């Protein structure tokens, strides 16, 4: 009931799927990437008691309903889950027919192709959108950066990569992921608080804890003197209302959760901190890109929204970088949407509709089409 | 700034160069507002 | 408890240090050039849990113990590591006193001198061998070639050079390295398989992958028609037991790993394939050496043990060489040992003991002695 | 157990009532490897259908419970627990373990805990790990009969480990560092 | 077995390696009997 | 072949020329066996 169409800027933010349209300004879709199973089935009159309306309601059904990401590790283990996830989107919050609105597709690297293959065709058939098109979440933020040169640190919804770039020019060779997910920090948090006097395992228990991180948990630039600070610093020694109504008390954790992203020792991970991932990437970069980086040290990823994020970023790069060069990490507050924003841009980039995944193109070349000279 | 007029008169795609030259990392945004206009 | 001595043919094969004696026939020493760190320290009764017995045991300790080459890039970043590496050698597998057995020293070109300076003196002091002597790994293979004329392609343990030679006569000007190391191929393999559906980063994970290459990964002469072959060729489409017990499945990789040595594009390297390194070298060679090469197109380097190695070698040189001339690349199966073999020869070359690095000679001239009119 | 037997015709809540019931488990309650065919077995299997003298002097009768008590350790559904069976805890742990530790596990699949002394304990242990493990690898859970004491035994060892008295918590060490001492570089 | 003599002549703590090498998961026990002797 | 006798009677070092003349790129080997003899 309008003009040609609006592409469908649909973004499965590694934790939440989110979306608006091309040229949109706010992803009108935002919500958990989980599926939920009740256990008991009190014999209840009537119905309306969905097994799997997780979408954005199920957390209302938290507890009885369990949790399921399909992309769990940024890895869609299952799709029909994600399938009706989409339908939920397109028909409850998108409440919109795919068939007539184009969409760009958000993806991180490292995906075996058939993931997209399948998602693509099924999006055509179940969806018959006018045409689709995929795009690396990483790249999406990248344009969402608009500093076409320099790396971006994408530690976002639950994701992590380094994205060296140079007026659009990025080196995949130097490009990397950090398996870390705010979920991961979640984990160690459960570890600590529970062992520290708490019994905190349950799905929405994880819900509360992630809330805890994203509201209060932080990091201090330093550790060891920061550690001594922790040794008696009462200010941090603050209890937060546990959403049962309890007031969970909090101290050194609030920061000792995230910081391990620089020391997986705490996650015990063999890996290395985000910063020196950045730095070894940059060293991989050409000789004097490095200053480009320094001006383009773009962080990305809201869960990383914590304090000092750059504070460290810079301090350690300093600790490693030649003071000769002047560093500057880049991180907007709005890093969640940034990826959405740049996707809204690209897709909304009228001079660019040639790229979208047409039903036909697939049809002639099936899904495999998607791969060469297209994604 | 003139970035407005320059970009409107920028070469069609190289609004890239002009926006990011005049500090507009939101060529992204320059076009996205131009798209809320042309979206 | 015997006659004068046996020189100590000690060979740090770019990946493994290896050795026998002068006149020996098999390097009785062979094992990884790594150091290993555990992480956790479960509080364990008793001891015997070495931090750093990598040598040839640590891979038994793989996982918990990490990995460290000192010569990482054919570049000894650290020595005490390599120091006790030697001692391990000389006292566990060499289990032998340096002080009374001479040794020739294996080295590739491109080394800033002090590397050898230090190695030398310390070998005297810590080692007091009767006398030492160094020799370019490259040259060592060279005599190990015995075709004193012609280049040799040394892409070995993890190394890569072209070694134009002519009855012993080689032009360093025309001589070159290819940073590529079977480790490098390892890399791109991890890249691919992981992104292709795998999560393969860990040190011994790299162990398995290198095993994978050296057991199964190959190359087909051609690519693009070979590519179409890959497009459906089921024969290659073979899964190999992942040493967890999984059976890692394998297809196009098994060959798409190494071949990039001719196209660093895949490693993204600015460099050029090994073959045309050979060819530009040869063109640098005098007008009619080139046929010498053609008969002397000696490959070297076991990791290059893959199929077709020469197959391409010849085909492309053809593609470049005048059919006027008749080519013949040279590569024994036993290219690992070849370098050891020729070193065993030279050092074992009785008419040659004058060269060995005497304690005294150093003493009077310190290490710097080593350089002029000696190495 | 209390849940079931009581609702099943019994009024069994009292502290030492719990005493008797725990005795019941540790003397008679078991588990059968399988369930569902095992369930049909239960459907009429009279052999299990055995009453035990209630220590009042009553002879508490027993059937499917004797096993339907413990087995839920693999299915907290029965305890309704959100958790998962012991076995796949083992398995997700092992998968967390390095690539080829897993065979180490398989030879080292050491159970511990006497209350778990029941039948088949490993029987399942292995069968499900099988059901999950690659037959490539060969499994072996490890559980001595004497698992209660085992912990005591190894403690007797360590403490008895003469080469180790350096670790013990000295009055003084505490004294200088109070209790907090205990934590770093010591426990 | 020789585990007796080997462990008595085993390196002092690495009775660990020798006992558990020769099947003696009860290095625990090897020492605990050695301790009932030396306890 | 006579490479044996020729090399034994070859000029002392120019076993180089004789071995590599008679195809013996393993003058290397000729001497290394001669060295297992003289090593």
């Amino acid at each position: 009931d309008d003009e040609e169409t609006t592409a469908l800027v649909c973004d499965n933010g590694s934790g939440l799927v989110k979306a608006g349209f091309a040229g949109d300004d706010a992803p009108r879709a935002v919500f958990p990437s989980i599926v939920g199973r009740p256990r008991h089935q009190g014999v209840m009159v009537g119905m309306g008691q969905k097994d799997s309306y997780v979408g954005d309601e199920a957390q209302s059904k938290r507890g009885i309903l369990t949790l399921k990401y399909p992309i769990e590790h940024g890895i869609i283990t299952n799709w029909d889950d994600m399938e009706k996830i989409w339908h939920h989107t397109f028909y409850n919050e998108l409440r919109v027919a795919p068939e007539e609105h184009p969409t760009l597709l958000t993806e991180a690297p490292l995906n075996p192709k058939a993931n997209r293959e399948k998602m693509t065709q099924i999006m055509f058939e179940t969806f018959n959108v006018p045409a689709m098109y995929v795009a690396i979440q990483a790249v999406l933020s990248l344009y969402a950066s608009g500093r076409t040169t320099g790396i971006v640190l994408d530690s976002g919804d639950g994701v992590t990569h380094n994205v060296p770039i140079y007026e659009g020019y990025a080196l995949p060779h130097a490009i990397m992921r950090l398996d870390l997910a705010g979920r991961d920090l979640t984990d160690y948090l459960m570890k600590i608080l529970t062992e520290r006097g708490y019994s905190f395992v349950t799905t929405a228990e994880r819900e509360i804890v992630r809330d805890i991180k994203e509201k209060l948990c932080y990091v201090a630039l330093d550790f060891e003197n920061e550690m001594a600070t922790a040794a008696s610093s009462s200010s941090l020694e603050k209890s937060y209302e546990l959403p049962d109504g309890q007031v969970i008390t909090i101290g050194n954790e609030r920061f000792r959760c995230p910081e391990t992203l620089f020391q997986p020792s705490f996650i015990g991970m063999e890996s290395a901190g985000i910063h020196e991932t950045t730095y070894n990437s940059i060293m991989k970069c050409d000789i004097d890109i490095r200053k480009d980086l320094y001006a383009n040290n773009v962080l990305s990823g809201g869960t990383t929204m914590y304090p000092g994020i750059a504070d460290r970023m810079q301090k350690e790069i300093t600790a490693l970088a030649p003071s000769t060069m002047k560093i500057k990490i880049i991180a907007p507050p709005e890093r969640k949407y940034s990826v959405w924003i740049g996707g809204s841009i690209l897709a909304s980039l009228s001079t660019f509709q040639q790229m979208w995944i047409s039903k036909q193109e697939y049809d002639e070349a099936g899904p495999s089409i998607v791969h060469r000279k297209c994604f | 700034e003139d970035v407005w007029e320059i970009l409107r008169q920028a070469p069609p795609s190289e609004y890239e160069r002009i926006a990011f030259q005049y500090g507009v990392t939101d060529l992204r945004g320059m076009l996205k507002r131009l798209k809320g206009m042309r979206r």
